[PDB]
């Protein structure tokens, strides 16, 4: 059975704003991506998702389990122990008075590691498997560069191993070359693990790069599920063929 | 009774909603219990959760031992004790081991603590990670939800900004397994005391009006890494009075150009080593 | 901050015991009681009862013999003696309407439904100091006249009923309590006012005195001023009805202000409020104007002068706090100065060698 | 509608001075079995004034109130609450305030002992009111 | 109609308050209440004492059927002047005796995660609490174990021995017996044995 | 028609007359004397002797005594009586250095030349009111102790030797006299210290208060 | 010892000083430290104002009659 199902989420804090009847179901090992326009509120079903934002009606099953059934410790530990989030702002997700091996190892000490040498051992690790250099593992993200901070971000909410990562554009703000080896690099992780990954992004060239299925959000309504290669090449309906004409 | 007071100076209403707290904190040990009493002024800073303990829990038998970093000479000690004295008439004593209340700022007496004695420590903060979360909102839950982890960081980062555990004042406990309190700033010296005493160890905040409690034979470890345990700097330097070195020394200034000499801070237990 | 210290015991009690032998002063002369200092020092003890927070005449003027005199050690006496006492109970809201009128006046008529009532005052009198009383003598006769009060309505009624001001509506919102909480700023009117009662006087009075000369005017008239008791009533829970349990004298002002343009009303004065315990009036006058500096974020109005900051004026007047400020000073730090020396000693060697 | 009669007597009694009353509750030789169920204790009552005189509520200060209950031997409780801290006082008003819900006592007391103290103090206040009035400020008057 | 409380209500208060700290910061050490000498019958002598010395008007008392009386009723309101519920779900201070039904035991407040002292303090009338099934008492308060039997219905039985309340949650159990109390926190390891 | 009508002088007289009468309060009572204001509230005295400008603790106790304990009504009696009086002369400059002190302590240094000295003070009490005061009685006899007193040097003439103060040296300036001409702005450190020492006591605690934030 | 922190604070423009708070704004707290300046002209209030409040008045009348009727 599909690791996540959404049935029916619908959110509207304001008129058009926000999102409605979204669903749809994600297995293991599969990338699902969100293209949408500002206003499509690809970013209020994201914080929806992740436990975050309360809908006002709809159903997110997690394995067997509502996602939103559970307590507030439950959602809590889950957030940090089995799920990542990659905010767009690398500080958002990254604690500032933390250096680099604090950040990562927060995680592993939440879980009870109690253990500064292997916490240590592990941040490294994380650090050469995202490119970082471990010689400034006691640095702080302050003095990393975006594309530094976000792979801090990315080893952070890797650490645990979460079984789902949900990312909130990463990229963004990134140049060409550094947004094309952090995607690289993110599509290497994902494929050498069993993780879910849903990326929320406003073009269309990472959802290529990265995503494995994709879906179309328009003012808040799902318009058609799309499939690499497909979607992007051969687009459906007109408002994806518009998306499509203004990317080109 | 202090002629136009209340018995220990404190009105009953005050007095019934501490001692309800104070069970309260006893059946939940680590937990900083809150009570709603009002504002009272005082000369001395100590005292805003101290005084206010002592006077919900101080008997007319009772025997108070006052001490300000483990000394009794202490002027704020000294006034205190004459103010309970005063205000209760209870008797006096520069012993631990003849106390039956002993209210202490930041330091727990070398002398062992006995059955039937309650001690009681002076907490100008009740909640150690208001040093990082601002708003207080996710500070209450945090404990329901056992985000323990938070406070770990300091810890963590205190040997990369300095080589060392430098936290040896008001270094976190958890008590009972379950509850993170941060004592009163007790030296690190003093921290292993706490672990399963026979007396009943009380701690309240005035200026955040929160008190908890660690039941006798409670069990308290200090929050460290298994890869850097919770060790105390063993003391190479002997007391200038009575030269035993097994308790801890602070500092005395003799002179105006910086002259200072090493003395136990437990006065007492300087006096008992001295007299033998 | 904190530097404990150690050795003093004995000469502490000493210094005790001669302050207490200058308190008594020269044993010749007999000992200054309570109640000559109640009730013919009535305006210290009037300030010190509003200042501290209790109104017990006896109570005020027995801080003040302790104090020597000084009327910020009495407030702090007072008030430390608040918190052996249990809140027995919260009197019904003072309906001033029915005040016992000792004294009332408005300066905003020539004459008023009541009549300009001057009661005791000092004001007309001339300072010219009077060396008869450095020796006994008699009180004035007081000549007497209709033994009735005629009605007194306040004369914000009267403003109000012409559509020239708003009557204050009560919208039931529970006052808050700083003897409970420690205020949060900003603060709601009813915390202000109940800080504003308990703020030093002299300070409270410049602060008014500044709006006056211009830093942050609001035009301010003396609309009322009343002084006279008001009977104090609680209804118990053994009990099901409002008792009456004694009367209170106190002072009243109303300030009229300049007057605003709402967006969609008709243009209105605005006003102060002041209520103090006897009859020092000027604490009162200087509260209202006070209270409408700190109005400025109800109308409106950026603050242009230190009195309408509300933390710089409330943060300050309690007498406690700053004296506590003060006599901290006095304790030995003979530690924490030995720091600076050494930290000076640094600069002066990194910048003179 | 007794309500209303037992608040005037105990204001009566509140308002009274502890002189006053002691002595005139001494002179009527009148005293009756009673147990303080409640002895005399001196707190605070919480001053609850009005912005404007009329607007929202807000706190003025505390001032010092006594209260005191007594039992009868038939059970009737008499209670007590005045200003001040004089426990004797609200002793004796909730001593007064007991016998007067007693058939035997209510008539004769109020009789002796409650409308003479009324009318005591109404004549001091007149006379206060009477030397206040001295010092009012005339304008006009009305001529025929 | 009306129950003389303690002869000094302040030592008396104190003393009380030291019992009963005692009792709790030592779970099932058995300590007596010689202040007051005569109980608001049905209430004993040790729940009049913990009500006279810790309820006030900020903590609402729920007498249970069996002991809810209108003389107790009177004299709880008038010495103590806290308000008296009918319903548990509102208590602060539960009041029952051995007859406490399963029901209104699970109605009692526990408190909450961000609350945990906010529940209901349960107290007991027994016959006897220290003639019963044998039960042994570990952890936090207990040097190394003691050993009571008093005499619990089943259903309190069931909640010391199989707290469906985690910690922090929970109520705070507190025996009584003539002058003779005994407390049994949340925190306390009951087993049977 | 509502003819006017004269009653300003009848009000004024009757009403000072209700002063007076509430002054001298409770006849039964004796009238307080200026001497026992001057010797036990001796603490209003100085603060209406500093703000009145008039170190003279009779004319502050009587000040006080004619006020009904009003400190500010004090202090403007006083300030107003010192037009009364003409200046006969101008004195030295003081000498703080031959002080005979009732107390002298420091915060900075413990071992200062001539000693620690508490003296009479509040500091180090308990602020509970002595309800035994209530009634007659008498201060404890006062302990005695060497009766000799040494030389007492300013602590910041130690600083001052020790180069971490600047010795305050007179350069023969005149000073500023803001009773005889209003203050201009801005002032020189004479008028401000001139003006402070008659400044309210409440509004300068409150200043200095502030000036910690 | 308050005279001398606020002597201290006034003393900003000898030592190169910028104001940082009301107390040591040399013209706001020496032009409102005099006692009996403040209280004169704070109790001057009680004077009659009438002639004054009659020019308010009329003014506010005139107002009120044009921003409604
Ligand atoms: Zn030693
Ligand atoms: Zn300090
Ligand atoms: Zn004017």
């Amino acid at each position: 059975q599909p690791l996540l199902s959404v049935n029916n989420l619908t959110h509207l804090y304001a008129p058009g704003k926000g999102f409605s009847d979204v669903s749809f179901d994600l297995w293991p090992g599969e990338v699902l991506g969100i293209v949408g326009e500002s206003g499509s509120g690809k970013t209020t079903l994201l914080k929806s998702i992740s436990a975050r934002l309360t809908p006002q009606q709809g159903e997110i099953h997690y394995e067997n389990r509502s996602l939103y059934a559970m307590s507030e410790a439950d959602r809590r530990r889950l957030l940090r122990t089995e799920w990542g989030v990659v905010h767009q702002h690398p500080l958002d997700g990254l604690r500032r008075q933390v250096s680099a091996g604090g950040n990562i190892g927060e995680r592993l000490m939440a879980t009870g590691a109690r253990h500064y040498g292997d916490i240590r051992a592990t941040a490294q690790k994380w650090l050469e498997e995202v490119e970082i250099p471990a010689n400034r593992i006691d640095d702080l993200p302050t003095t990393f560069s975006g594309g530094m901070q976000q792979r801090l971000q990315i080893a952070r909410n890797l650490v645990t191993h979460p079984k789902l990562v949900f990312m909130d554009e990463p990229t963004g703000g990134l140049d060409v070359s550094v947004q094309a080896r952090l995607l690289d690099l993110l599509r290497g992780l994902v494929v050498e693990l069993n993780l879910a990954v849903v990326i929320v992004t406003h073009d269309l060239g990472v959802a290529r790069l990265l995503a494995d299925r994709l879906l179309v959000m328009k003012q808040g309504q799902v318009v058609e599920s799309g499939l690499t290669d497909r979607v992007l090449d051969d687009p459906h309906h007109p408002y994806t063929q518009l998306l499509v004409s203004s990317v080109l | 009774n202090l002629s136009g007071y209340n018995f220990a100076y404190l009105d009953e209403q005050t007095k019934r909603m501490i001692r309800r707290a104070i069970l309260k904190a006893v059946a939940i040990p680590g937990y900083q219990v809150p009570f709603g009493g009002r504002e009272m002024p005082m000369p001395y800073g100590w005292g805003t959760g101290g005084i206010q303990l002592t006077a919900s829990v101080i008997g007319e038998s009772d025997v108070l031992k006052v001490i300000d970093q483990g000394a009794d000479d202490t002027t704020n000690a000294v006034s205190i004790r004459n103010f309970f004295k005063r205000v209760t008439g209870v008797n006096t004593t520069e012993r631990t081991d003849d106390a039956t209340l002993i209210q202490t700022r930041h330091r727990i007496p070398e002398t062992p603590l006995t059955e039937d004695q309650i001690i009681i420590f002076q907490v100008p903060i009740p909640e150690p990670l208001r040093f990082i979360e601002p708003r207080e909102t996710e500070t209450r839950t945090m404990h329901a939800l056992e985000e323990y982890g938070v406070m770990q960081v300091k810890l963590y980062e205190d040997i990369a900004r300095f080589g060392h555990i430098a936290t040896t004042y008001a270094y976190p406990v958890k008590v009972n397994g379950r509850y993170v309190m941060d004592p009163s700033p007790i030296p690190k010296f003093d921290n292993p005391k706490m672990d399963m005493m026979p007396a009943l160890q009380l701690f309240g905040a005035g200026r955040e009006k929160r008190i908890y409690a660690v039941p006798p034979f409670t069990r308290v470890e200090s929050l460290d890494f298994d890869d850097h345990p919770f060790t105390v700097q063993q003391w190479d330097e002997p007391c200038a009075i009575c030269g035993s070195t097994h308790s801890y020394l602070d500092e005395v200034v003799l002179d105006d150009a910086g002259n200072r000499m090493f003395v136990c801070s437990d006065t007492d237990y300087c006096r008992q080593q001295s007299e033998a | 901050m904190y530097v404990a210290v150690k050795g003093g015991e004995k000469a502490i009690d000493a210094a005790h015991a001669l302050q207490e032998s200058r308190r008594r002063g020269d044993t010749d002369l007999p000992e200054l009681s309570v109640a000559q200092i109640e009730q013919q020092l009535n305006l210290a003890v009037d300030r010190v009862m509003t200042e501290g927070g209790i109104a017990d005449r006896e109570l005020a003027a027995l801080a003040l013999k302790q104090a020597s005199g000084d009327n910020v050690e009495a407030i702090f006496l007072l008030r430390a003696y608040r918190t052996t006492l249990a809140k027995l109970a919260v009197s019904e809201p003072l309906d001033t309407t029915g005040m016992r009128l000792e004294r009332r006046i408005s300066a905003v008529y020539k004459d008023i439904p009541g009549g300009q009532l001057l009661g005791p005052t000092y004001d007309y009198t001339h300072r010219l100091l009077d060396f008869t009383l450095l020796a006994n003598g008699e009180a004035p006769t007081l000549t007497t006249a209709d033994s009735e009060q005629q009605p007194s309505p306040h004369v914000f009624s009267l403003l109000a009923r012409q559509g020239l001001a708003k009557f204050e509506e009560d919208s039931g919102a529970q006052p808050d309590d700083i003897t409970r909480t420690p205020p949060v700023y900003p603060c709601s009117r009813s915390s202000r006012l109940q800080q504003l009662m308990r703020g030093d006087e002299g300070y409270l009075l410049a602060l008014a005195y500044s709006t006056q000369r211009g830093y942050g005017r609001n035009h301010p008239f003396a609309g009322e001023i009343r002084s006279g008791y008001i009977d104090v009533s609680i209804v118990p829970e053994e009990l099901g009805f409002a008792v009456n349990v004694g009367e209170l004298l106190m002072t009243e002002c109303e300030m009229v202000n300049g007057f605003i343009d709402p967006p969609d009303e008709p243009p209105h004065f605005t006003r102060g409020y002041g209520l103090v315990f006897g009859m020092s009036e000027r604490k009162a006058m200087a509260m209202a104007l006070v209270d409408r500096a700190l109005q400025a974020p109800e109308y409106g109005e950026h603050a242009t002068g230190p009195a309408q900051d509300e933390e710089f004026v409330l943060a300050h007047a309690d007498n406690v706090e700053a004296a506590g400020f003060v006599s901290h000073l006095k304790l030995p730090h003979y530690v924490d100065f030995q720091a600076e020396l050494e930290l000076l000693k640094r600069l002066q060697q990194e910048k003179n060698h | 509608a007794d309500t209303a009669t037992r608040q005037h007597w105990m204001s009566v009694l509140a308002h009274s001075q502890p002189a006053e009353l002691a002595a005139r509750l001494n002179a009527l030789n009148i005293t009756a079995d009673y147990e303080v169920i409640r002895a005399a204790e001196t707190g605070l009552v919480q001053i609850q004034a009005r912005m404007g005189g009329t607007g929202e509520r807000f706190f003025a200060g505390d001032a010092t109130l006594t209260r005191a209950a007594v039992r009868l031997t038939d059970g009737t409780l008499g209670y007590s609450w005045v200003l001040g801290r004089d426990k004797q006082h609200a002793e004796r008003c909730a001593l007064i305030d007991a016998l007067m819900q007693q058939s035997r006592h209510f008539q004769n007391l109020s009789e002796t002992l409650i409308a003479p103290l009324d009318a005591d103090r109404m004549a001091r206040i007149a006379a206060r009111q009477a030397e206040v009035n001295a010092s009012r400020v005339d304008f006009f008057t009305m001529v025929r | 109609t009306l129950e003389t409380a303690f002869m000094l209500p302040v030592q008396d208060a104190q003393h009380s308050f030291r019992r009963l700290l005692k009792a709790m910061s030592e779970p099932g050490v058995i300590v007596a209440l010689h202040q007051l000498k005569r109980g608001w019958q049905p209430l004993n002598i040790a729940t009049t004492s913990v009500l006279l010395t810790l309820a006030d008007n900020d903590t609402p008392v729920w007498l249970s059927t069996p002991l809810n009386n209108d003389i107790v009723n009177q004299s709880l309101r008038f010495h103590t002047n806290a308000p008296l519920v009918s319903q548990p779900e509102q208590a602060t201070f539960a009041v029952t005796d051995e007859a406490i039904s399963s029901e209104q035991l699970n109605a009692l407040s526990t408190g909450t995660a961000v609350a945990p002292e906010a529940g209901a303090t349960l107290i007991l009338q027994v016959a006897s609490l220290s003639g019963g099934r044998m039960l042994r008492l570990t952890g936090a308060g207990i040097a190394e174990e003691r050993m009571i039997a008093p005499q619990l219905p089943e259903c309190i039985l069931h909640e010391l021995t199989e707290r469906p309340h985690p910690f922090p949650l929970g109520i705070d159990l507190i025996l009584t017996c003539g002058e003779r109390l005994l407390a049994i926190p949340r925190t306390t390891h009951v087993e049977v044995c």
